[PDB]
């Protein structure tokens, strides 16, 4: 048998294994957000109000919950590389902008940052928290120029709820899997405190949806 | 007259490959014909190393052959005695977020390190009796794919930024840099002699590098898509690639030449991890298809099986007298194999 | 690292103290703490054993009972409270920090030591009391056992100490081959089961004082009479 | 501009060194194998008693 | 006639088979994977193995005697075989409030599970819950309840006695038992049904709730007997006809296979390794 040398080895290796548990028990229910977009989406605010080289963390607290928000904007060296690390996180934070609806085209690019991170092998269950920035603006942009540069299908009309509606559902329509994974879409207003109360509900929402299918009562 | 360099460049490059090509050489598999294959090789889990709540992505086995170290997206550089699975050391980290670990030839330290751009070294044979941060290597514009431990004081760095460093712990700064990667070295590999190195990047490509003297030597172009691991030949003399196309691959530094690929149809996921065995006769490769495979390395043939994964065989490691073959997936789980 | 040692002193037979050590300049809480007597003209004699977080304690057969042992961890102190204090435990008290790992150095550091005044084991021998040495030769000392020491997974659990007059035991050699941290090049530790050596290669100067042979094989911890060592 | 020139550079400096035949270097590569085969513990089934695993 | 005796035995033979093959896939299941070996889980084996339970010694001895119309072995066997099987049911009837509970402060209380259901907490839970089993059926000793009925052709609970361990059992195993399901997966429901409406402006409610109350709708029809039977059988008896008793007792015990059914063949997570075992096999 074990001689007292390795016993107290065995007792030792016993202890680390309680408190790597006690670790990770804390760890489960940390609220993990991925915050991505193609650039000039303004998410500077987003992390901004939130809070108040290499990949950039946040960390917060709301109503007795606690979030981790990583932004991965700085690297820009491969997605298809390392983005599988991130199978895990509670969701994925979209901020596309409403006022570069013609800019360069960028809308566009948007759209494809969409496709390629949604519709991808790595996030099928994940859900997706899309977030609308500088809407305050695009109300004022349109009493201008048309959206006809954006979208030859619309010809419809250049109103705020309009223009609103048809972005809305033309980014919803761009996931395949409507089943596994639901997209929340937000339109972040004049500097609003409901900014960070969506974000809660929709986590919520998906934190209840990945009990129910941990339990098998789904 | 830039034209005029690229063109000089291209008939370089073509010489070279007609160099290469016609050297009056002969297939490997024809040399290798008359030898007996290894037959059925049949490994048994003979420990499972379980306390990992995540993905594990790197583990590195000890000098002594004893030792393993283990990094897990769970926050947790873990040290295991292999021979009584019992943890010596748990190694909180600054950042969750870690693809990297080496253990040092001496055993002092061990480096960590991955999408924060920095590996820092640990010491492990403190006077206080805890693990403390030694360094804090900075200076990478990428994440770190692998850092190796060169000597107790300098340690061998491959990040995402299309470059490689060697840095000096005691001063914590880049001895050396090494630059001519088109896209993310994602594999380092050290010679036994730890003289010269080689790295894979996303390129299709692999370099070899002299420290001591700070430049490209030899350049291999034999894949089709990213080679996301590298391992030398126990000689020294040749090195083994695997990629994302399915296929492995026997380079010859010697000859600056493809020797070898294993490739088999019913495979068509790529390698995470490639690795030897003491002698070289068993290439233990890692594939994404939830199990390992063991190629008889001469005669090309696949070997054996390793399944006994719930998930993507992430790290594999061979001690150096070949005790054993420990493998890692993201299942959380470290499995030694004999 | 520190470990201030207090509590000790003058106490009728029958009476009862309490022996503090606090610690200062490592992690106390992951460390296992020892508490070893020594008779005033006598060796070492261990005592108690606390593992960490207090999981497991060992007591020494004839301390056993009134003998408690306790530590605290928030302040990093470890305490040793005494009853029934017969004329038997005037002694010399030390309280040593030992982790237990593979690769480890158990009995790596001592403390400086306390004073009382009051009012089946591995038997093993050292067989040289005192002998003389030549300031500028090597000298050996052996200790011999009872029961082989060489366990199966191929540990030999042999530790040697030094004690330098006035000052406390400092490890030495640990597993019977391994010289600790700091103990300059001219001790080696060799042998065989149930006979052990330590030689000395160019003795010098801070190389007196008297030499433990302590076997961790098992619980009781036990010592040998200790070899003196004169130029 | 300038990484045309590295890149000629470096293409010329890798084009100088000794090249052997591939014949040679397999024979030289399975003469390893074959001259550490016992040392090999995963290829040759080495009897449980020594094993520590 | 000989059709209704082979229905019984239809019947019964498709209960031994479902009860037998969804337990042993729940119990390789847990075995094989190490994912599924969780703190809310155990709750589920301790329900398989009761199921397990009455599918080995009681159901095939059943089976053997309703063949006939009589009885084979005799004294001790019988009384052990109704022993054994009125455990496996309570257990398994405690058990499904058990993991009933064990949702409710998983999904509603989320913050207390980790301290409420750790490792060493549930594993003294599925001992107290299993002692408390064994507590109540243990009267059958010295009351003397399990007897051979001709009347249905199995060793079962007498009501002819004690009219007392009835009600005391009845309002034990079945009133109290799905007051404890009703109010612990019509709670999670409509929970999951305000957080969506948090955000925002139904075949949930039977994937849900509907298939976890089923046991209770099965052992009504006994139960419902039960507080017939509980009016001093030597007045009530000549009342109940055969063709609803009997198909009452049965009712039951399907229910035994009807558990392995719903905590089998609809969780996903057993899904998976059901199949990832049928293929390995
Ligand atoms: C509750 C759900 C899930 C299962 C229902 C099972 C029912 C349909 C089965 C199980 C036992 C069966 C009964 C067994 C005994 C009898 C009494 C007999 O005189 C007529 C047939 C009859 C009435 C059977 C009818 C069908 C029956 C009641
Ligand atoms: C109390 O111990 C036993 C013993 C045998 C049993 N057989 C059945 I079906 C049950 C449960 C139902 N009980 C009633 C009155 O309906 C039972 C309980």
């Amino acid at each position: 048998t074990l001689s007292a040398e390795d016993k107290a080895a065995v007792e030792r290796s016993k202890m680390i294994d309680r408190n790597l548990r006690e670790d990770g028990e804390k760890a489960a229910r940390e609220v993990k957000l991925l915050l991505l977009g193609a650039g000039e989406s303004g998410k500077s605010t987003i992390v901004k109000q939130m809070k108040i080289t290499g990949i950039v963390e946040t960390h917060f607290t709301f109503k007795d919950l606690h979030f981790k928000m990583f932004d991965v904007g700085g690297q820009r060296s491969e997605r298809k590389k390392w983005i599988h690390c991130f199978e895990g996180v509670t969701a994925i934070i979209f901020c596309v902008a409403l006022s570069d609806y013609d800019l360069v085209n960028r809308m566009h690019e948007s759209m494809k940052l969409f496709d390629s991170i949604c519709n991808n092998k790595w996030f099928t269950d994940t859900s997706i928290i899309l977030f609308l920035n500088k809407k305050d603006l695009f109300e004022e942009k349109i009493k201008k120029s048309p959206l006809t540069i954006c979208y030859p299908e619309y010809a419809g009309s250049n109103t705020y709820e309009e223009a609103a509606a048809y972005i809305q559902c033309q980014f919803e329509d761009l996931n395949k899997r409507k089943d596994t994974k639901e997209i929340y879409t937000h339109f972040t207003c004049a500097t609003d405190t409901k900014n960070v109360q969506f974000v809660f509900d929709a986590v919520t929402d998906v934190i209840i949806k990945n009990n129910l299918k941990d339990c098998g009562l789904f | 007259e830039l034209d005029q360099l690229r063109q000089e460049a291209e008939q370089l490059k073509n010489q070279i490959r007609d160099a290469r090509k016609a050297c009056a050489d002969a297939t490997l598999s024809q040399i290798t014909n008359n030898i007996d294959p290894v037959g059925r090789i049949q490994m048994r889990t003979r420990r499972t190393l379980r306390g990992h709540l995540a993905k594990i992505y790197a583990m590195h086995w000890g000098t002594d052959s004893r030792l393993l170290v283990s990094a897990s997206q769970d926050g947790k550089l873990i040290i295991w005695d292999s021979y009584t699975t019992n943890k010596v050391h748990a190694i909180p980290l600054r950042s969750s977020w870690v693809m990297t670990c080496a253990y040092a030839p001496s055993g002092n330290y061990v480096a960590c390190g991955g999408l924060d751009n920095i590996c820092s070294i640990y010491n492990l044979k403190t006077r206080e009796g805890n693990v403390r941060v030694s360094r804090e290597l900075a200076g990478h514009t990428g994440y770190l794919s692998c850092c190796r431990f060169l000597d107790d004081n300098q340690i061998v760095t491959s990040s995402g930024d299309t470059t490689c460093a060697l840095w000096d712990i005691e001063t914590g700064q880049q001895t050396t840099t090494f630059t001519g990667h088109t896209g993310d070295v994602m594999s380092l590999s050290l010679a036994p002699d730890t003289r010269l190195f080689v790295s894979g990047a996303c390129d299709a490509s692999a370099k070899l590098w002299d420290v001591r003297e700070g430049m490209c030597r030899q350049t291999f172009t034999g894949h089709e898509s990213d080679i996301n691991a590298i391992c030398f030949f126990p000689n020294g003399n040749a090195f083994a690639t695997g990629s994302d196309d399915a296929t492995c691959r026997l380079f010859d530094l010697r000859a600056d030449q493809e020797l070898m690929t294993y490739s088999h149809d019913n495979i068509i996921c790529g390698i995470t991890s490639v690795s030897f065995s003491k002698s070289g006769r068993l290439l233990l490769a890692g594939y994404d298809d939830f199990n390992c495979n063991v190629w008889d390395a001469l005669k090309a043939d696949r070997a054996g099986v390793l399944a006994g994964h719930d998930n993507r065989v992430s790290c594999l490691g061979v001690t150096d007298d070949g005790m054993a073959v420990a493998t890692g997936s993201w299942d959380s789980f470290l499995k030694i194999w004999n | 690292v520190q470990l201030v040692e207090s509590g000790g002193g003058l106490v009728q037979p029958g009476g009862s103290r309490k022996l503090s050590c606090s610690a200062s300049g490592f992690a106390f809480s992951s460390f296992g703490m020892h508490w070893v007597r020594q008779a005033p003209e006598k060796g070492l004699e261990w005592v108690a054993y606390i593992s960490s977080g207090s999981g497991t304690i060992y007591y020494a057969d004839t301390v056993k009972g009134r003998f408690t042992i306790s530590r605290d961890d928030p302040k990093n102190t470890l305490f040793l409270q005494m009853t029934s204090l017969r004329s038997e435990d005037t002694a010399m008290y030390y309280c040593v920090r030992s982790i237990y790992y593979y690769g480890s150095s158990p009995f790596d550091f001592w403390g400086q030591g306390t004073t009382l005044t009051v009012s089946s084991d591995i038997v093993m021998t050292q067989a040289t009391s005192s002998v003389p040495v030549t300031p500028g030769e090597s000298v050996s000392i052996s200790c011999r056992s009872s029961k082989s020491l060489l366990h199966s997974n191929g540990n030999t659990y042999l530790y040697w100490f030094l004690q330098r007059p006035g000052q406390s035991p400092q490890l030495l050699i640990y597993r019977m081959s391994n010289l600790a941290s700091g103990v300059p090049d001219r001790f080696s530790g060799s042998g065989s089961g149930t006979a052990f050596t330590l030689t000395i290669s160019r003795l010098e100067a801070e190389d007196v004082g008297v030499y433990y042979c302590m076997q961790h094989l098992e619980y009781p911890l036990t010592f040998g009479a200790g070899t003196k060592l004169e130029l | 501009i300038a990484q045309a020139r590295k890149l000629v550079e470096q293409l010329k400096m890798e084009a100088n060194i000794d090249r052997i035949k591939v014949s040679k270097a397999a024979a030289d590569l399975m003469a390893y194998c074959e001259a550490h085969a016992k040392e090999d513990p995963l290829l040759t089934p080495v009897p449980a008693s020594e094993n520590p695993f | 006639p000989s059709w209704l005796a082979s229905a019984l035995a239809c019947v019964l033979i498709f209960t031994i088979v479902v009860d037998i093959l969804g337990n042993l896939l729940v119990i390789l299941s847990v075995y094989r994977n190490k994912k599924l070996r969780n703190a809310g889980n155990i709750f589920v084996v301790s329900l398989a193995v009761a199921d397990l339970v009455v599918a080995i010694y009681p159901y095939p001895l059943v089976l053997m005697s309703i063949f006939n119309n009589g009885w084979n072995l005799g004294y001790l066997h019988c009384q052990v075989s109704g022993f054994l099987m009125g455990l496996s049911v309570i257990g398994s009837i405690f058990n499904i409030t058990g993991i009933a509970i064990n949702r409710y402060c998983y999904i509603c209380h989320s913050l207390k599970y980790d301290k409420l259901y750790s490792s060493k907490n549930s594993l003294c839970y599925v001992l107290l819950i299993w002692l408390l089993t064994l507590a109540a059926v243990l009267p059958n000793l010295r009351a003397g309840t399990l007897q051979y009925d001709p009347r249905i052709y199995s060793c079962t609970f007498a009501q002819s006695v004690s009219s007392a361990y009835t009600i005391a059992v009845v309002v034990f195993h079945f009133l109290v038992p799905m007051i404890i399901v009703i109010f612990c997966y019509l709670r999670i429901w409509i929970l999951v049904l305000q957080v969506r409406q948090r955000v925002k402006p139904f075949r949930n409610f039977v994937t849900m709730f509907v298939v976890f109350v089923l046991f209770a709708i099965c052992w009504a029809p006994l139960n419902f007997i039960g507080l017939a039977v509980a009016s001093d059988p030597a007045s009530m008896v000549p009342r109940i006809p055969e063709w609803l008793f009997v198909a009452s007792y049965y009712m039951a015990y399907f229910n035994s296979c009807l558990n392995a059914i719903i905590y089998g063949l609809l969780n996903q997570n057993f899904r998976k390794e059901y199949r990832r075992i049928i293929v390995s096999l």
